[PDB]
């Protein structure tokens, strides 16, 4: 739900210390800027009245929004990257393998085997996790995307199939 | 990019949080509870959590950030991230 | 005259056939990238001889074969002119396109459509020259728009690739701004001139070519990627390493450039069109580079210096340098590419990351590839005796030798030292210092493909400048009584530039706090020129065409002034018409109205 | 705050599942089952040559097969361009029109065998 | 920290700058209760269709459908002879039209003032 | 560069006008000035198809390049007095332009502090 | 599956057409908020929020993440120029007067400068160039019939 | 080792 | 021409009485037949029309138009087959009849001599598609959607015929050939404005022309797929070969009364090029194309040169292969997703690979890459606008530069990108569609090897 008080700082100190090696670069730079920096964020542990944090709030948000490196070193995989979403466009869903004609699933035999029992997995396991996920919801629906595990006997967790089956994330 | 499977990664976090100083060799453990098994602060957990950022080069979401609390979690977060089977 | 053309039409058809070989569904998919390295290179080969007899007697020709259309007094047909800038240029385009090619084969191979991959870069090929063996402005849009849609797609190579995606769409899209002035040009030579071939217009003594030399100029400043029609070039660096050294590495952004040599004839006649070159020219030069002074990547740095290049030959162009500027292309189409996959092989054996923020340490554990780009980091500054050195420094010489404003010089010293700059600053993040890497020593360059082509490139980068300007008589007056300075002050300008970053590397190291200086903010978003050209009028020109046009003007306004009104009005109407309540007394009453007012009162009867 | 009773085995059993879900995402020993390539004895006549190990016999081979491109890409080729020029294209007037080289006087010319006068003596500036 | 950086329209306030990141009151942050609990359900039913292996084809997606119909169909229902947009008509309609009209009745006026006493250049043209 | 200085920060009379001038005759002040007289003949320049802007007097030094040049093939590292001619005459041909620069600048040098000798003493 | 009611309708004025459009839009009462009334005809779509979709968290599990967009959710009616490929409202880390006051700043100084440089059109201090046989007269394209105006000069 | 690549049925 | 005509009324017969499952096979394989046929009205003379008979001729502007109404009635053919399969036998023949009706409709048009003939045939076209275009379309609007076409076309066309029936009484015939060679200056009287206008607007508004156009909209993007190719590949150029007849005698008054057309044309197709770039509906964008394109050519007539008419003819059948291409390629991606949604089924190239060329081309034929006939209509059209006024040359290039970037958009937004998972029902590419394209994209290439069949009369 909200953010905490708390949670809100560490994601700010997170892309901040982020920033700070970005602008730093040197490791041994970054190191001592970082840990000084660490005790500066240690300065004023202690909030007390939560009137106070939300005042040292702004002021720290404010510092590490200018803190921002003006061209921050964003990771390959990072969004945004040099290879983030690149291989996109060689993933294909899952379902277009029975989309195949018989001669090119007779040559893959044994995959297509395996594929089949994974493909009635899923049939049973989506008879028993729906009749598993409408009671376990209590009324008003679910209060949160959080969905409810296996907790019965010989059950598959429900909603799992396009989360099992995801395209892998080297499709190659 | 060579077949960086599970073991490797496994092997680097757990070396790497016994490289942290302040996770010293003996203490560290399979499942560090930084909070209660080696009772850091939050601080260090961003510390943690970002140092196997660039040691291991993939990005971690910082809503998953703060809940990956053990090295076990850290070895099966990465595991899924990649989706390591060997 | 029985080798040379002849020659010349067996090496552009040889480039086709691994086309026509792909398109007949015969050829083997598996050893094709390998079988384009055979052609690429045959090709290459039976490249050099038309350079033969020219060295020997200087023959040049044109050949048109088959006539394509007739349209009354303009005849059609396809047409190579093989002159001087033709002629070596093929050559020096071939061997380039087989080294970068034959890196790609090591470099881009973990892609399942490298066959597509590989048969994309002879698609280019082609194109290209095609637009180098013209005759007529037409072959030449032929290749100019082949090369640009062939970026859109090149560049688009991962078609999940949102960014590239978008690098494609500026791609075309800056380039379809600069074949504006080409259509410019194209509508005036065939209404005032009546002509397309190239040797009509220049011998029909156009000596009042002002707006078909400004349509010129746009063309190429599209192509060579000028300030306005700059960002696209740096765009398209998204795409594949290897797609970075193509097309956008060196070869299609001087296309334009290409063309601005091509009209020389009547390039030099009006001063103004004269002028209005070099200063783009020179402004690409100091902004682009600037932009890599304060930067965070090493492909991008690399762009925008190739943009500061192909702002270089064009600015001599400016100052009627028209041969000169091709000798300079050529020796930047070689370092320029030559550090490009070097850079790539970096990028290769260092886990796919671009930013100069992750390199280091990488001298001893990077041995070939750090002599590769030591040389061709300063071998773009050119010193003596050297690609760079009998271009860039004639270059500077001769705008200053010359009769020009008095900021196109001094653009052009800033070039020199901002280029050198940056150019020491990408070694010192690469290899000089210590591995910003990840703990996992993989680096590696091992390869024996990755060797090979990269080192036809060391005797490219290094021997050519000497031996074409040896073979190659000189074009101007050469320049001889000359006050002593002008001429060392573009080899001193290098060095503090040098200087000037060796110090700055240096402060890195230093443990001092370092504040968000304002130029550094300028230089990483490119002067925040992407900020907001592809911010604002884009917003307004998207936003105005729902608002208004197609909602406002088309949908509520043209079916309310014609189809909605008329409707209504019948509509309206036709109630009262058939709202009658049937009374026969009202029926009958206005009988008797009609009768009377039918006469008397209209006088039907009189 | 790691997880909860209900994300524990809920991860560990997607994991789980993806993981075997991997394993038949890898190939199998007989994946893939090819077809027979119906190809003519001829070409296996001299690639056997080339598996015979001998320096000669592979190199060979190699130059054979650029050998065979020359033909088939480069060879044959330039005798149907040269067919297309010399004897259609030249055919018409005008298609080919090569630029007067640059005769000095002080050369000849060949067919003619006239010898072009020279000018006088240089200034001969020797620096 | 510093002078502060102004939201534009193209370039919005971000995360950090904004008010209401660290001005949450009591109901602000009540408010991110049950958009997060239709959103569960949103995305619940979502996946019970997504991962529902009985389901093929492609289901409706409301939104795309709102937005359709209202961009093509509810446009006219609700569009009113207001004089605001009357205006913008009469700018963007009649307006371009005339302004085009008199550069190229302007243009073609010019041009054709000096080719019936040869003022022009078209020695070498003879091709229309 | 300095004649810049004494043209934009100092007086332009004194500085040559490089579209304009010369201004003076040059055969005044020099009683029989022999004339730059030509090596080459318009057909050599013609027959060479030599190009306009290198079709200057240094130009009968320029056939003699190309020639050695088109001879000297295979080799490229022959060909050196022929230039050392060639340069020399552009150099010297050059110095020629600067000094009717120089001539021009003293011509201006001279008649406007002559006129001013007259503007002092009525 | 489809009716008025979850069609879209008129523009909306009593409070409780407002939700009765906010449960057919899929927003709560509070979040609804058409467009104004000028008579454009936009009537009960919502002014949702001026974003992008570049502004949108890649890490939240989107239906779409294509584009960053989610089933069921309502969206923008000017969508179109604000997905990631087009136009884009992601903050910038300067102020975006400062950098427009920056670009309109350097491109017009850009021009100043060079202004003033060809009104001071440097030059080597050398004389003409007088080229032989009339400045090339029959060369450059002179009239054969009449004899040129010599332009013959004599050595310094 | 090998994984499996899936791509659509280019038979037709 | 009979010996076309007599064929293709033959086909009536032979499709009407087939077997319940061979009135695809039949009428397919002997349309094609009719086509091979009628590509030996490809011959020119010099100058001389064609005259086979006296209510029949053609020329170098008749003939092409001909061979690509024959040349497509297959193409639908083979379109129609996916949709009409879930229908009876009859009314499945009667689906073909309408066709072949269109068909015979447009040959007698084009092959017509008089201009009264012509306008027989003309307007009696509406009458197949209205049945097309009503009884066999999708959705509610389609009731609207005919009403619009109908008396948009109807609105125009009642004028011309009290013009021409004016012209008999007047000069004492109709007949294209005396019409041309009696041809005398019309004067700037009042009455003859009207004259004028009356020859005019029944022309234009089918094109359509800006302004008159709404019905294009309104019609292309909800017809079905084979009334869709015909409306856009051939209907619209109706309007284009009556104006390059109708403008034989309607001179010199073209000079003053085209400018009130001419930029309410020149801001047209920047005006509704830029609506293309800003649709939502796939098949929405190439119908507001089509007028984009069909604007160049309204210039390229009304201009009244040689050039721009060579350009108005290579342009009108470069855009009906394309047009038809596009409208066949929404209709295959309509099918499997029961919408015409733009992004609603973005990134299928990983899925579709030989569709992802099939929008390449098309794209870029729309784009118009060189040697591609539809810049060579398209240049020279730029070349005879600039002669006559060079502020031209900006308009309609950056209409061209607009064109591009919607051109790429929708191959951006349906092939580049990621698939939608939900999506499950993309099936095999069917052959069917795919030769389909095969047939649309050859001829293309094929023309530009030798463009000079396609230029007209004038060439
Ligand atoms: C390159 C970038 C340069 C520019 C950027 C440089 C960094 C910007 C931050 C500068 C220092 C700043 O005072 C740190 C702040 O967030 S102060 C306000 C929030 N805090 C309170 O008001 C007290 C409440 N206390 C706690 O939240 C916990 O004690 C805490 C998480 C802090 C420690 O961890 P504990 O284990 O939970
Ligand atoms: C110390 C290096 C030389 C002095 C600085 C550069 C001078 C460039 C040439 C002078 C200015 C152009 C006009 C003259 O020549």
């Amino acid at each position: 739900a909200y953010l905490t008080h708390q949670q809100k700082v560490l994601r700010l100190y997170k892309r901040a210390l982020r920033h700070l090696e970005s602008w730093c670069v040197h490791r041994d730079k970054y190191r001592y800027f970082a840990c000084l920096m660490r005790a500066r964020f240690d300065e004023h542990k202690n909030e007390k009245d939560m009137v106070k944090a939300t005042q040292l709030l702004r002021q720290a948000e404010e510092e590490f929004w200018y803190g921002q490196h003006p061209q921050p070193y964003i990771f390959p995989e990072s969004p945004g990257g040099t290879s983030y979403e690149r291989y996109e466009c060689y993933k294909v869903p899952e379902w277009c393998l029975d989309d195949w004609h018989p001669s090119e699933k007779a040559m893959y035999p044994d995959y297509f085997a395996k594929r089949e029992q994974w493909k009635r997995l899923r049939r049973e396991s989506w008879e028993r996790e729906v009749k598993q996920l409408q009671e376990e919801t209590p009324p008003g629906g679910p209060r949160t995307e959080a969905l409810p595990p296996a907790r019965k006997e010989g059950d598959l967790p429900p909603l799992w199939w396009h989360i099992v089956t995801r395209p892998r994330e080297r499709p190659m | 990019a060579p077949p960086l499977t599970l073991e490797a990664i496994k092997d680097r976090v757990l070396y790497v949080l016994k490289l942290y100083d302040k996770i010293d060799p003996e203490k560290l453990s399979v499942n560090s509870h930084f909070m209660k098994d080696l009772g850091l602060d939050s601080l260090d957990q961003v510390e943690i959590i970002m140092a196997m950022e660039d040691e291991f080069g993939f990005e971690i979401p910082d809503i998953d950030a703060e809940k990956l609390m053990c090295p076990q979690e850290i070895v099966d977060y990465i595991a899924d991230k990649k989706d390591v089977y060997e | 005259m029985n080798p040379f053309a002849s020659l010349t039409l067996t090496t552009l058809i040889i480039l086709t056939i691994p086309i026509m070989m792909s398109n007949s569904n015969i050829y083997k998919t598996n050893l094709y990238p390998n079988y384009v390295k055979t052609t690429v290179s045959y090709a290459f080969t039976l490249s050099l001889v038309p350079l033969l007899m020219f060295m020997h007697t200087g023959q040049e020709m044109i050949i048109s074969n088959w006539h394509w259309m007739t349209l009354q007094t303009v005849e059609l047909s396809l047409s190579f002119k093989m002159d001087y800038f033709s002629v070596m240029f093929i050559p020096v385009a071939l061997f380039v396109t087989w080294s970068i090619m034959e890196f790609s084969m090591w470099y881009m191979h973990s892609d399942p459509f490298i066959n597509r991959f590989f048969k994309y870069l002879v698609l280019f090929l082609i194109t290209m020259m095609i637009l180098v063996t013209a005759n007529n402005l037409f072959q030449l849009f032929i290749g100019w728009e082949g090369v640009g849609i062939m970026s859109f797609l090149l560049i688009g190579w991962w078609h999940g690739r949102t960014d590239a995606n978008t690098a494609a769409l500026q791609a075309i899209l800056y380039n379809r701004i600069g074949d504006i002035g080409f259509v410019l040009s194209m509508a005036w030579f065939l209404t005032h001139s009546n002509a397309w071939d190239l040797q009509q217009i220049f011998m029909l003594n156009n000596e009042c070519p002002n707006m078909p030399l400004i349509g010129l100029l746009l063309a190429a400043a599209g192509k060579s990627a000028q300030f306005g029609l700059h960002p696209w070039l740096p765009s398209a660096m998204e795409g594949p390493t290897p797609v970075s050294a193509l097309l956008h590495s060196s070869t299609m952004v001087v296309a334009g450039v290409f063309l601005l040599i091509r009209f020389y004839p009547l390039m030099e006649t009006n001063k103004l069109v004269q002028t209005m070159t070099l200063c783009l020219g020179a402004i690409t030069t100091l902004f682009t580079a600037l932009c890599a002074i304060t930067q965070n990547d090493i492909k991008k740095i690399v762009a925008f210096s190739t943009s500061s290049q192909l702002g270089l030959m064009m600015v001599t162009i400016g100052i009627n340098q028209p041969h000169l500027a091709f000798l300079h292309i050529c020796m930047h189409a070689f370092f320029k590419a030559m550090l490009f996959m070097c850079s790539g092989s970096i990028i290769h054996s260092l886990n796919d990351e671009q930013d100069i923020r992750k390199m280091g340490g990488l001298y001893k554990a990077m041995p070939f590839t750090t002599t590769a780009l030591i040389i061709g980091s300063l071998a773009l500054t050119g010193m003596p005796y050297l690609t760079g050195f009998y271009s860039k420094d004639l270059i500077i010489e001769a705008v200053n030798m010359s009769y020009t404003n008095a900021w196109a010089l001094l653009m052009t010293l800033i070039a020199t030292s901002l280029t050198a700059a940056y150019s020491t600053r990408i070694i010192f993040f690469a290899f000089l210092g210590k591995p910003r890497f990840p703990p996992l020593v993989l680096i590696n360059e091992n390869n024996p493909l990755l060797i090979n082509s990269i080192k036809r490139l060391l005797i490219g980068s290094i021997f050519a400048g000497f031996i074409i300007s040896n073979n190659i008589p000189p074009m101007t007056v050469p320049n001889t009584t000359m006050p002593l300075y002008m001429k060392m002050t573009a080899l001193i300008v290098t060095i503090m530039g040098f200087m000037l970053a060796l110090e700055l590397n240096n402060t890195t190291y230093y443990l001092k706090f370092k504040y968000p200086s304002q130029t550094y903010k300028f230089s990483n978003m490119l002067g925040y020129y992407p900020s907001i050209m592809h911010r604002l009028p884009t917003y307004h020109n998207l936003s105005m065409s729902q608002k208004s046009a197609s909602s406002l003007l088309d949908l509520i306004w043209l079916e309310t002034i014609l189809p909605k009104t008329t409707s209504f009005i019948q509509m309206k109407m036709s109630i009262m018409v058939s709202n009658q309540k049937g009374l026969i007394k009202l029926y009958f009453l206005s009988f008797l109205i009609t009768i009377m007012i039918s006469m008397t009162l209209f006088n039907y009867h009189e | 705050s790691g997880y909860t009773p209900d994300e524990k085995l809920r991860l560990q059993q997607l994991r789980e599942l993806r993981r075997r879900w991997l394993k038949d995402q890898e190939l199998s020993p007989r994946e893939p089952v090819l077809p027979p390539r119906r190809v003519w004895p001829m070409e296996q006549f001299w690639n056997k040559f080339l598996q015979d190990g001998a320096p000669w016999k592979n190199v060979i081979y190699k130059t054979y097969r650029h050998s065979i491109f020359a033909v088939t890409h480069v060879l044959i080729p330039v005798w149907i361009i040269h067919y297309y020029l010399k004897y259609h294209v030249t055919a018409k007037p005008y298609t080919v029109v090569e630029r007067k080289p640059r005769i000095f006087p002080g050369d000849t010319i060949l067919e003619t065998g006239e010898v072009i006068p020279l000018m006088k003596e240089f200034p001969d500036q020797h620096h | 920290s510093f002078p502060k950086y102004k939201p534009s329209r193209l370039a919005t306030l971000p995360a950090t700058l904004d008010p209401a990141e660290y001005d949450i009151s009591p109901e602000t942050r009540k408010a991110q209760a049950e958009r997060l609990a239709i959103r569960s359900r949103l995305k619940r039913e979502y996946l019970l269709q997504y991962n529902d292996p009985n389901r093929l084809g492609v289901i409706e997606d409301p939104a795309l459908i709102r937005w359709t119909y209202a961009r093509s169909a509810n446009i006219y229902p609700n569009f009113r002879p207001t004089p605001k947009t009357s205006l913008l008509g009469a700018l963007f309609g009649i307006g371009p039209l005339f302004f085009w009209y008199y550069v190229f009745k302007t243009d073609r006026d010019k041009k054709e003032k000096l080719i019936q006493e040869g003022k022009l250049d078209q020695t070498f043209n003879i091709s229309y | 560069g300095a004649h810049l200085a004494r043209r934009y920060l100092g007086d332009a009379s004194k500085e040559p006008d490089p579209l304009r001038m010369p201004t003076f005759p040059p055969d005044y002040g020099f009683p029989e000035r022999k004339e730059r007289e030509m090596v080459a003949t318009q057909q050599e320049m013609n027959d060479a198809q030599l190009m306009l802007q290198q079709r200057d007097y240094c130009a009968h030094y320029l056939i003699q390049l190309l020639k050695c040049k088109r001879d000297s093939f295979p080799n490229f590292l022959a060909c050196k007095h022929e230039q050392h001619d060639w340069d020399y005459c552009e150099h010297l041909d050059y110095v020629k332009r600067m000094k009717e620069f120089e001539r021009e600048r003293r011509l201006l040098q001279r008649k406007k502090r002559r006129e001013q000798r007259e503007a002092e003493m009525a | 599956h489809v009716t008025k009611d979850m069609f879209p309708g008129p523009y909306p004025k009593t409070p409780e057409e407002r939700a009765a459009a906010a449960k057919k839009y899929n927003m709560r009462v509070e979040d609804y908020e058409p467009y104004p009334d000028d008579g454009m005809g936009y009537g009960d779509y919502p002014k949702l929020p001026d974003r992008s979709q570049q502004e949108r968290d890649p890490w939240y599990d989107w239906d779409h993440p294509d584009l960053r967009l989610n089933w069921g959710e309502p969206i923008h009616w000017d969508l179109d120029m604000y997905i990631r490929n087009r136009v884009d409202t992601s903050p910038t880390p300067v102020s975006w007067n400062t950098m427009c006051k920056h670009l309109s700043g350097f491109v017009a100084f850009m021009l100043f400068m060079f202004w003033v440089g060809e009104i001071y059109p440097s030059y080597q201090p050398v004389g003409p160039k007088q080229y032989p046989y009339n400045d090339l007269y029959l060369e450059r394209g002179g009239d054969p019939t009449k004899e040129p105006e010599p332009v013959v000069h004599y050595e310094i | 080792k090998r994984l499996f690549i899936i791509k659509p049925s280019g038979f037709y | 021409m009979l010996k076309i005509i007599i064929p293709t009324t033959m086909l009536l017969p032979m499709t009407w009485m087939s077997k319940h499952n061979m009135i695809w096979i039949n009428a397919t394989v002997h349309s094609l037949l009719i086509s091979l046929i009628s590509l030996s009205l490809l011959n020119q003379l010099g100058e001389n029309s064609l005259n086979f008979s006296l209510t029949f001729f053609s020329d170098s502007l008749s003939a092409p138009l001909l061979v690509l109404t024959t040349w497509l009635l297959p193409l639908m053919l083979m379109a129609s087959q996916s949709h009409l399969s879930k229908e009876t036998t009859t009314r499945k023949k009667l689906y073909i009849t309408m066709l072949i009706l269109l068909q015979l409709f447009l040959i007698m048009t084009f092959t017509a001599t008089e201009l009264i003939l012509f306008y027989i045939l003309f307007e009696a076209t509406l009458v197949p598609t209205l049945i097309i275009i009503t009884r066999w379309g999708n959705q509610t609007e389609r009731l609207n959607a005919g009403l619009y076409f109908l008396f948009y076309t109807l609105a125009g066309s009642l004028p011309l015929l009290v013009a021409l029936v004016y012209i008999q009484n007047t000069t004492g015939s109709l007949n294209f050939l005396i019409i041309h060679y009696w041809s005398h200056p019309l004067s700037n009287s009042w009455s003859n404005i009207f004259m004028w206008l009356a020859c005019i607007m029944a022309f234009m508004v089918k094109m359509p022309l800006y302004g008159l156009h709404l019905w294009l909209p309104k019609a292309h993007v909800e017809a079905p797929i084979a009334g869709s190719m015909v409306l856009a590949a051939v209907l619209l150029k109706l309007g284009g070969y009556g104006m390059m007849r109708i403008t034989t005698i309607l001179n010199p008054l073209t000079n003053y009364m085209a400018y009130p057309f001419l930029m309410l044309s020149m801001w047209g197709m920047i005006m509704t090029s830029s609506i293309c770039l800003r649709q939502t509906d796939l098949k929405s964008l190439i119908a507001y194309s089509s007028v984009s394109h069909m604007a160049l050519v309204i210039v390229a007539i009304m201009i009244q040169t040689p050039w721009s008419f060579m350009g108005a003819t290579a342009l009108m059948i470069a855009h009906g292969l394309t047009s038809s291409m596009l409208f066949c390629l929404a209709n295959t991606n309509y099918e499997r997703v029961h919408s015409r949604t733009m992004i609603l089924a973005r990134g299928l190239q990983t899925l579709l690979p030989l569709m992802a060329t099939w929008w390449l081309m098309a794209s870029l034929t729309n784009l118009a890459l060189p040697p591609s006939i539809n810049l060579i209509g398209e240049l020279f059209i730029i070349t005879a606008s600039f002669s006559w006024s060079n502020i031209t040359i900006i308009l309609m290039g950056m209409n061209m530069m607009i064109t591009a970037l919607y051109s790429l958009y929708m191959l951006i937004t349906t092939q580049r990108g990621k698939y939608t998972h939900h999506i499950n029902n993309i099936k095999a590419s069917f052959t069917r569609e795919n030769a389909l394209m095969a047939l649309h994209i050859l001829p293309l290439l094929l023309l530009t090897l030798n463009p000079k069949m396609i230029l007209g009369p004038l060439y």
